[PDB]
DNA sequence: TATAATGGGAGCTGTCACGGATGC
DNA sequence: GCATCCGTGAGTCGAG
């Protein structure tokens, strides 16, 4: 991009790799009911370890896998975003096999189901605010 | 640009918030015909016509002035919806 | 793979 | 004050190569093998061309414009490849509160150990949150704070001086919130100048401003 | 001289120190008096205006 | 208004008339006016010659005819059908073994006739068919990209007419053949065709370390059928080996003329190429007893030979245009017509088989049906048939001389690469660099260039002059790239005294290489400049100083131009401008010397000097394809005396045989205001007081009434619930009147249509009960005018079921058309271009008095951003300016032919003629210098424009050269700070206007699967929402825009019914619902086996159907 | 494909202050028709909405009062602005309508940049946001001088340009 | 018949199906006018005493599906046939003067 | 409701780029 | 463990 004259904030790209690097592939499966050469999100094998430590098992062996843009959005948990991307056929035979629920964490799952949007006014951080003024924040103090 | 627009968003910690309570507000103003205004005669809100100025009938615009006074509190879990509609309701019929 | 070629040639057995 | 020069040199129209073309010679021109003539055009724009200097250049307006043609689509297709990466990221949170972090470098590896370029460095720091307290030229910048356009030239200013070799920084690589990234390891956001709003939507941010120039990139 | 860059730096710069609002009022200034004096200061284009040098 | 002309080049030879390609090639595929004995067997003939005789009783071919038009070309134009001939066909039906034959001419149903101008008539509309460029048949040989020592052989016949062949030496070292993607030993074919180790030996062992590989014992161990059977199984698993099965298959494969056929042009280039001679097309031929081959073993031959290193081979070159030829008009409907003639064959031995075989006729042997069909196929539905661009004349003679490499058996767009894209340095003087389009189609679509010719085997060729020592020979040779290669070109700007090379030292091409070369080295000389380039690109003056890609957009843009209704040739032309109208048929000229006997605005009637008296209509205000009126205005006067060529009218638009695409306007380049801001142009009113820049547009409407199962459609008067005032410009018939003024909402034609069947709701019968009314059965279905359309009604047309000569589609009783003209004058938004490639809307329209004017009163029409011309770099609008000028001052006009013209120094010396004029009369008038042109003389010389110490009408005549004038401001009086370019441009206005593209809805039509909105302005679509859209929501933070657009305004039912009522009501609109085409998804992945069900936080199903879709 | 929506060719309008942009009346009337029956019902222009919307059907049956009471409707409201293609989120911006004669969308310079587009015969699709929700969020999130700066570089990105810098460094 | 699949230009973009309008299911426009149809009509049954309104409701189909007889409106009130009838009549009668003065009807 | 008739017929080529799996 | 095969997809608008 520098090469090109243009100015890109390399926090972006880093939000992008992030995602590149967001499965680890198990190399033991210790004393989970997972196997060897399975491929899963690194937040739930984090989830599971700190799980299983605290029970007192053997942690999950597991090394960090990098795969590119395209993959990295087939492998995604939602099955309604990963349907609609690429692949439509593969997708929805693999996940109504595995009898997949999509959770709608995310922006495009909520489009399709014609949802208010989980960012910006429909955050769930400000989308419960409420309005009054001090006329009627004081009647209704009384009571 | 939205006038005082900068202190607007001073008011909150995340620009949608400020979307959030400005809606809700017109909301507001729309059900019960401005009758619930916080805004004084003189600061309310004038629409130039053929005949003269009267009131801007664009709630937006009055929610933001109406902001812009410290006359207005928003907040989460302020008040349970029942009281809030009833009492608004009750103090501002339409 | 070619359906008609398969029948014609499982006739071709009788 | 001639007007091409005046032009091309506030900024409103025009670059050397092009005024070049105009009052200079219009240069080498390439064959469809990509090797260039042996013969370049030694015409301007203004003296005009000869019915084979012509020919021989349009061999590369064609490849330009097919070039645009055929590299309009692989920039869209990688747009939506990245929005379908990214659109789930938002700023969920205020912070993560992880220990974490990523280290800028302001020097790269002639084999030697050099300043990076300014513009570089501000598209690294600029509008990011310190992880650690830095003291540089008798001033504390704290842990937390979203660096500023000055401070940022002021930490370049203080590695001119020897003072500081890396800046320690909250970054999305090293965000621990789930499904998406907080506030602190985001920083500005870059519009505003300001502290990011809790709620924005990163991913496609992330996205459309890494596909946008997509179409200016050179090449295929 | 006011060039794209300075004149980039001075927006940003008043967008820090000021407001958006404010800002907003220093860009469509810039604008009616960019295009004021653009009008008539008597930029045009002629053919002898490409100027072939003595050293080519 | 004399008309000057610069330039030393003479040019030897006349353009070839423009639409040849097109009309030529037609003519020699129908053969028409040729007496049938005397046919070619090329076309038609050929394919008639080739699919008869058909065996089994046997049906043979004699012969061919075609009739006359049953209907004259504007009637078929008016009636909506097509332009064609009859075709007959005589054939014998002979009884083998009783010896008997039955003649009889068999009607055939019909073929399209192509008119005077090389276009057709389809179904009422004017159609192009638009020549094809492809890979020429013949065998190749290429580099294998796998493996550098070895190479590829390809043997391509015409694309439908056979299968390609590979030929490849693998890495195992056998030699081996791919056909229908399966690869086997070439051994084994070569034994089929009687072929013996020894004589293969003998001529291909002079390598012999490659022959080895051809060598297998146990191949030539078999019998030559024993090799004919083994080659069987490997090709068609499945089938049993049959010695008569086995023989019929490769035969049609390979020796079978009429199943495998080389392109004649396929035959020559596989016999140059290979060193050899073909007796036929066939790649071998089933002469008594086996099978004899022809091209397989010297292709092996060559493979080998350029696999060794042997000197004299060499690859070839796929994008080389010797290699590419050009499939034209009559090529791509012969084929359809050889497609159908073979559908018509099999139903022929289909009847012949069955039914009596005793009593049979050629008449009921034969089904016209699959023919009719195959060329009524090509020409409706096809890529290559493109509906004909009318909006110019340029149009139209460009859209004839398009090439494409699209269509079948072309390309596929996406798949296209940079190689066929490219330029190759053979387009010289063939296809024209510059113009194609600037889109993803780029380099696909090309132009034939203007001297370029294609032959009969389809190569482009090229006219260039002979030279013998230093002499340049008139005699002109027309070569393809094949042969150009062979010699040394010089250019055409070189000097010559006379005959003669003036040059010590002469610029040539070599294949293609520049070379500077000796005058006795010189073989060939280019003809003109004028070849290099297409016929758009040649009318763009001063083309050397701009460069190529807003050449480009020139070239495109001229066909874009619409006829206005004052129009005037540029004012600077390149002098192929009255040709261009000649050859488009635009105008009406003299056919023999004469006199001209009567002159009116219907007709022209010109008596010659024969005596015989022949009468012209002229096409008065008739309807394009495009929709701009085209029409013929008499250019004579009664007792006119004229002579053979001499215009009787102009074209639509031309002025006095000219080709006009626009208008001559004065235009000053200096930035306005901001109105001008980027591309944005400033207009004044005095262009549209005076009419400049207006254009005739008509636009046709149609509607049926039909027949029924609820009652007749009735077109009349009355029409259900409608006041007077509506009526009032209605025919008593229910038409509208001719001469009326319509708006958008006005009736063109009343129809009532019989309302279906009625549950009338209760408040409906309620309030038919309160106000005791009629409750008409009849409801408006009556046409009326689209939103932002309008005029005044030019013509009805009014066809009914009984009619004297009308015949209607089954079920319709009667057709009626209006059709409604307007007078467009510029307005805001309308794109303006010139021919340099400067485009822009026009942003503004000042009045006159805010309008830069010169010393004396006059204002300029148009003001340019002079910012637009150093990024695009074309320079060529700046001296069309200033040469312009010059010629505004003097009152003439010029011609700067395209890369030899007027020069910077002539346009000088004209300026000065021209300031004479200017400043001269100033003086005399008594008037002194101005004391503001004396302030700009003194930032004038402070900029360096004039010389310091001259008086002020030396340093105005200074700027003056220099093309600059003092400009006052129009709103101030005071003047520009510097001297402005100011001067004549040729300014057309283009086929977008905003009074076409302006469009917008509330609420309209919505699609039947999914519920939403339709697309389109004349559907009275919504804006289509996208992905990127989507994406640009998500990324401000507006959830509640989003999710509006998505459900509440479109495809929401629910939502969008209880959004426009509380909008209505004055209450806010309802939370959106359940977006329907969710649900649509829902049932689409039901009807695949998979289940999808929407469920709570408890996991426990959510129904979004409202127990509407359960029990 | 959505309702309430409108496409056109734009022109520059230069005397057009950063926040608003020009818009055809024809548009505007169609863009806002089911606002403009309900103010025309609380003028005496129609006795009802359906004759409100009867009276507009027709280019000839419409009167001045309508285009005074679509000034009433608009104000202060904004609309959505777009230009295919949209790469950033800056290919939609909202704007205060301005009505206009004539049938061009009249654009703002400082905008140009960020839509990528110019005056060569460029077009531009119109969006009416409806609910006091969306108008909320297009006013305070998406309004034209409400975003200065590239969400990509913290640079500027509404900023001086051709004729502008050109007229300023003279 | 046609298929709706049937390709429109000569890119993938286009199907003849997306031309045709969807006639069957009602406009919003449609739907706003019986919806005022609807309340207009129980603001005119208003000026009507209770009685006036129900037997006109009633006979007219506005409650209840199909209208019903006069001689079941008599069954239901407790009058005489000819009651009914003459109580119907008179509503009319009050219907026709009040809309008259009105002319809020005349949307029809 | 009855001579006997017993294995089809066309095809259509100038991308690719990975990738995931399959096969030496 | 490498060569091969098949399957998938290749920017947006507008108009046809
Ligand atoms: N395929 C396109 N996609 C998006 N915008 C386009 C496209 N084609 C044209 N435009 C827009 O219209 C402007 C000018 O149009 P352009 O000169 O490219 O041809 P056009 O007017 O669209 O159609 P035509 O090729 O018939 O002239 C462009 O600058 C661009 O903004
Ligand atoms: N198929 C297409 C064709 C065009 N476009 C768009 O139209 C514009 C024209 O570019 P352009 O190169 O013609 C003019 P510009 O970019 O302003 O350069 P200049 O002014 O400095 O000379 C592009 O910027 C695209 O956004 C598109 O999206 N898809
Ligand atoms: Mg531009
Ligand atoms: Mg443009
Ligand atoms: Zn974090």
């Amino acid at each position: 991009y520098r090469a090109q004259g243009v100015k890109l904030h390399d926090k972006h790209i880093e939000i992008v790799v992030r995602q590149m690097m967001k499965y680890v592939e198990v190399t033991d499966p210790g004393d989970s009911r997972l196997l060897e050469g399975q491929v899963l999100e690194k937040w739930d094998v984090e989830a599971l370890n700190e799980r299983l430590i605290a029970e007192g098992k053997t942690p999950v062996a597991w090394k960090p896998l990098l795969m590119g843009v395209t993959k990295s959005a087939l492998s995604t948990k939602s099955w309604l975003s990963a349907a609609s991307f690429q692949n439509t056929t593969h997708v929805l035979t693999e996940a109504a096999i595995a009898g997949k629920k999509d959770e709608l964490i995310g922006l495009k799952e909520n489009v399709i189901l014609g949802r208010l949007i989980p960012a910006g006014t429909g955050s769930d951080f400000v989308r419960f605010t409420q309005v009054v003024d001090q006329k009627t924040l004081k009647a209704i103090e009384e009571a | 640009a939205e006038p005082g627009i900068d202190k607007l968003f001073g008011m909150v910690d995340s620009k949608y918030r400020l979307t959030v309570v400005v809606a809700k507000r017109a909301q507001q103003l729309l059900r019960h015909g401005f009758k619930n205004t916080v805004l004084e005669p003189e600061e309310r809100p004038k629409m130039q016509t053929l005949e003269g100025l009267f009131d801007d009938p664009n709630a937006v615009t009055w929610a933001m002035k109406e902001l812009l006074t410290g006359r207005l509190v928003f907040g989460e879990n302020l008040v349970p919806e029942d009281r809030l509609q009833k009492e608004m309701e009750r103090l501002y019929p339409v | 793979s070619d359906p008609v070629r398969q029948y014609l040639h499982e006739i071709g057995q009788v | 004050f001639n007007p091409l020069y005046v032009m091309a040199q506030s900024g409103a129209r025009g670059n050397p190569q092009q005024i070049r073309q105009l009052c200079g010679l219009r240069g080498l021109m390439q064959k469809p093998s990509g090797e260039t003539f042996e013969v370049p055009v030694r015409s301007s724009f203004r003296e005009g061309l000869t019915v084979l200097e012509y020919f021989i250049s349009s061999h590369g307006a064609r490849k330009g414009g097919a070039d645009t043609a055929l590299r309009t689509a692989d920039s869209g297709y990688l747009t939506r490849k990245l929005v379908d990466v990214t659109h789930e990221i938002v700023v969920r949170e205020a912070d993560c509160g992880t220990t974490n972090y990523i280290s800028v470098p302001l020097f790269q590896p002639t084999r030697s150990l050099r300043l990076r370029k300014r513009a570089d460095i501000e598209a690294g720091l600029y509008g990011r949150v310190l992880a650690r307290e830095v003291e540089v030229l008798g001033v504390r910048l704290e842990e937390g704070r979203y660096l500023s356009m000055d401070d940022v030239h002021l930490l370049i200013k203080a590695a001119e001086a020897g003072e500081i070799q890396e800046v320690p920084v909250r970054s999305p690589l090293t965000c621990q919130t789930r499904y998406g990234v907080c506030q602190k390891c985001y920083g500005y956001d870059l519009s505003m100048a300001r502290p990011v709003s809790i709620g924005e939507a990163v991913g496609i941010v992330a996205a459309q401003s890494i596909g946008e120039p997509g179409t200016q990139l050179t090449m295929r | 001289p006011q060039e794209k860059n300075s004149l980039k730096d001075l927006v940003y710069q008043a967008f820090l120190r000021l407001g958006m609002e404010k800002t907003a009022r220093l860009l469509d200034a810039l604008k009616y008096y960019g295009f004021t004096f653009s009008t008539t200061s008597g930029i045009t284009i002629g053919i002898d205006d490409a100027v072939i040098p003595e050293e080519k | 208004m004399e008309i000057k002309r610069f330039g030393r080049i003479r040019e030897v030879i006349p353009l070839p008339p423009l639409t040849e390609i097109q009309v030529e090639s037609y003519r020699r595929a129908l053969q028409a006016d040729v007496p049938p004995e005397k046919r070619e067997n090329v076309g038609i003939q050929a394919a008639f010659r080739e699919t008869f005789p058909i065996e089994e009783l046997v049906l043979d071919f004699l012969e061919y005819r075609l009739g006359e038009p049953p209907f004259p070309q504007d009637e078929c134009r008016e009636k909506d059908l097509t332009y064609q001939a009859p075709l007959y066909a005589r054939l014998q039906l002979i009884h083998k073994d009783t010896g008997l034959i039955k003649e009889d001419e068999v009607f055939l149903g019909h073929i399209p006739l192509m008119t005077e101008d090389g276009s057709f008539i389809i179904n009422g509309a004017d159609r192009v068919i638009v020549s094809q460029i492809h890979r020429s048949p013949g065998v190749y040989f290429t580099p294998d990209p796998a493996r550098p020592g070895r190479y590829i052989a390809s043997i391509i016949p015409l694309p439908k007419r056979g299968p390609w062949i590979d030929l490849e030496v693998e890495p195992n070292g056998v030699v081996s053949m791919k056909v229908n993607k399966r690869k086997f030993p070439l051994v084994l074919l070569l034994r089929v065709l009687g072929y013996d180790q020894e004589t293969l030996a003998r001529e291909l062992g002079a390598y012999g370390e490659l022959v080895q590989g051809l060598m297998d014992e146990s191949v030539f161990a078999m019998r030559p059928e024993e090799a004919l059977i083994r080659l069987f199984t490997l090709l068609r698993p499945g089938d049993p080996p049959k010695r008569d099965k086995a023989v019929a298959y490769v035969y049609g494969l390979i020796a079978d003329p009429r199943r495998y056929d080389l392109g004649e042009a396929g035959r020559y280039k596989a016999e140059e190429k290979l060193g050899i001679r073909l007796s036929g097309r066939t790649l071998a031929r089933f002469e008594d007893g086996e099978f004899k081959d022809e091209v397989f073993l010297p292709t092996l031959r060559y493979l080998f030979a350029l696999t060794a290193g042997v000197p004299g081979h060499e690859v070839d070159d796929i994008d080389h245009l010797g290699n590419r030829r050009i499939r034209t008009v009559g090529e791509l409907m012969t084929d359809q017509f050889r497609v159908g003639l073979a559908r018509l064959a099999r139903g022929v031995r289909e009847r012949m088989l069955m039914g009596s075989e005793d009593s049979l006729t050629p008449a009921k042997l034969v089904n016209s049906r699959p023919l009719e069909a195959a060329i009524r196929e090509f020409f409706s539905r096809s890529q290559l048939s493109q509906f004909k661009d009318e909006t110019n004349p340029l149009s139209s003679l460009r859209h004839k001389r398009r090439i494409s490499a699209l269509g079948p058996g072309g390309l596929t767009r996406e798949r296209a690469g940079f190689d066929v894209r490219d330029v190759h340095r053979t387009h010289y003087g063939r296809i024209c660099p510059v113009e194609t389009p600037e889109g993803a189609n780029i380099g696909l679509i090309t132009s034939l260039a203007a001297y370029a010719r294609v032959d009969e085997l389809g190569f482009i060729r090229t006219p260039y002059r002979r030279v013998v020592g230093g002499v340049v020979t008139d005699e002109v040779v027309y070569m393809t790239a094949t042969e150009e290669d062979r010699y040394t070109i010089a250019q055409a700007n070189t000097p010559l005294e006379g005959n003669r090379i003036a040059a010590e030292r002469v610029v040539a091409r070599r294949k293609g290489e520049p070379v500077i070369v000796s005058p006795e080295e010189v073989e060939f000389m280019d003809v003109s400049p004028k070849q290099v380039f297409s016929v758009n690109t040649n009318l763009i003056p001063f083309l050397e100083h701009d460069d190529a890609n807003r050449a480009l957009m020139g070239s495109n843009m001229q066909t874009q131009a619409v006829p206005l209704i004052r129009a005037q040739a540029p004012v600077v032309m390149t002098g192929l401008e009255e040709r261009v109208v000649r050859d488009s048929l635009a105008a009406l000229y003299a056919e023999e010397d004469g006199e001209v006997a009567k002159v009116d605005g219907n007709r022209i009637v010109v008596r010659y000097e024969d005596g015989r008296l022949v009468e012209y209509p002229l096409r008065r205000f008739y309807r394009s394809n495009q929709g701009t009126a085209l029409d013929q205005r008499p250019r004579v006067v009664v007792g006119q005396r004229v002579r053979k060529g001499d215009l009787l009218a102009d074209g639509p638009a031309s002025e006095n045989g000219f080709l006009a695409l626009g208008q001559n306007v004065l235009v000053a380049i200096m930035p306005f205001d901001g109105y001008n801001f980027e591309d944005a142009i400033v207009i004044s009113e005095e262009l549209l007081k005076r009419d400049f820049y207006t254009s005739i547009h008509i636009e046709r409407y149609e509607i049926e009434a039909r027949d029924t199962k609820l009652g007749p459609e009735r077109i009349t008067r009355d029409i259900p619930h409608l006041s007077e005032a509506a009526l009032r410009d209605l025919d008593e018939e229910g038409v509208v009147r001719i001469g009326a003024e319509v708006k958008p909402g006005d009736i063109l034609v009343g129809r009532t249509s019989f309302k279906g069947e009625s549950e009338p709701t209760p408040e409906e019968r309620l309030l038919r009960s309160i106000f005791g009314e009629k409750a008409r059965d009849v409801k408006d279905t009556s046409l009326r005018v689209p939103p932002g359309e309008g005029g005044i009604v030019v013509r009805t047309v009014r066809l009914r079921r009984g009619d004297p000569g009308v015949e209607l589609k089954p079920g319709v009783r009667e057709v009626v058309r209006v059709y409604v003209a307007q007078k467009r004058k510029l307005q805001v938004g309308d794109k303006l271009a010139n021919r340099h490639g400067n485009k822009g809307v026009v942003a503004k329209i000042l009045p006159v008095e805010d309008m830069p004017h010169l010393p004396d009163g006059t204002p300029v029409d148009v003001i340019l951003n002079p910012l637009g011309v150093p990024s695009r770099m074309n320079l060529g609008q700046i001296l069309e300016t200033h040469l312009g000028l010059a010629g505004y001052f003097l009152g003439q006009r010029y011609i700067s032919p395209i890369f030899d013209g007027a020069k910077e120094p002539e346009i000088k010396e004209l300026l000065a003629q021209a300031f004479e004029v200017y400043f001269g009369k100033r003086k005399g008038e008594g008037f002194g210098v101005d004391k503001r042109e004396v302030e700009v003389l003194r930032r004038a010389e402070k900029l360096g424009l004039v010389t310091p110490g001259k008086t002020p009408e030396e340093q105005l005549k200074e700027l003056f050269l220099q093309g600059k004038v003092v400009l006052y401001d129009g709103r101030t009086g005071e003047p520009i700070e510097g001297p402005i370019v100011v001067g004549q441009m040729f300014i057309m206005k283009l086929y977008h206007m905003v009074e076409d593209k302006m469009h917008a809805r509330s609420t309209g039509p919505y699609s039947l699967i999914t519920q939403q909105p339709l697309g389109g302005k004349a559907q009275f679509g919504g804006q289509r929402f996208g992905e990127m859209e989507v994406w640009a929501l998500e990324a401000y933070g507006a959830a509640h825009t989003l999710q509006e657009m998505l459900t509440l305004k479109s495809d929401d039912i629910e939502g969008r019914n209880a959004a426009y009522e509380a909008i209505i009501k004055g209450e806010d609109v309802p939370e959106p619902s359940v977006p329907e085409s969710f649900r649509v998804l829902v049932k689409e992945l039901q009807a695949l086996a998979l289940d999808v069900q929407t469920l709570d936080e408890k996991d426990n199903p959510v129904d979004i159907f409202e127990g509407l879709a359960s029990k | 494909r959505v309702d309430y929506s409108g496409r056109s060719v734009i022109v520059v309008g230069p005397q057009l202050k950063l926040h608003q942009c020009g818009l055809p009346k024809r548009m505007a009337l169609e863009l806002f028709k089911p606002f403009l029956l309900k103010k025309m019902e609380e003028k005496g222009i129609a006795p009802n909405v359906k004759a409100a919307r009867r009276m507009l059907e027709r280019q000839r049956d419409i009167k001045d009062e309508v285009w005074d009471a679509l000034e009433e409707v608009i104000h202060g409201k904004v609309v959505l602005l777009n230009r295919a293609p949209t790469l950033h989120r800056l290919g939609i911006q909202a704007f205060q309508p301005v009505l206009v004669e004539g049938q061009s969308i009249q654009l703002h310079p400082l905008v140009c940049e960020a839509f990528n587009a110019d005056f060569d015969g460029d077009q531009m699709a119109v969006h009416v946001p409806l609910s006091s929700f969306a108008q909320a969020e297009a006013r305070i999130q998406m309004l034209s001088a409400h975003n200065l700066l590239s969400p990509a570089s913290g640079e500027p990105l509404a900023k001086p340009s051709r004729d502008i810098i050109l007229g300023l460094y003279y | 018949p046609v298929s709706l699949e049937t390709p429109i230009g000569d890119e993938k973009d286009s199907f003849y199906g997306d031309f045709i309008p969807d006639e069957h299911l009602p406009s919003p426009v449609d739907a706003a006018t019986q919806s005022l149809l609807s309340e207009e009509l129980e603001k005119a049954l208003s000026k009507l005493s209770e009685r006036e309104a129900m037997v006109l409701k009633l006979r007219k189909g506005l409650i209840d599906g199909r209208e019903h007889t006069l001689e079941e409106v008599g069954a239901f009130f407790g009058v005489t046939r000819e009651r009914i009838r003459q109580i119907e009549n008179k509503a009319l009668r009050k219907l026709k003067y009040h809309e008259s003065r009105t002319r809020k009807l005349r949307d029809f």
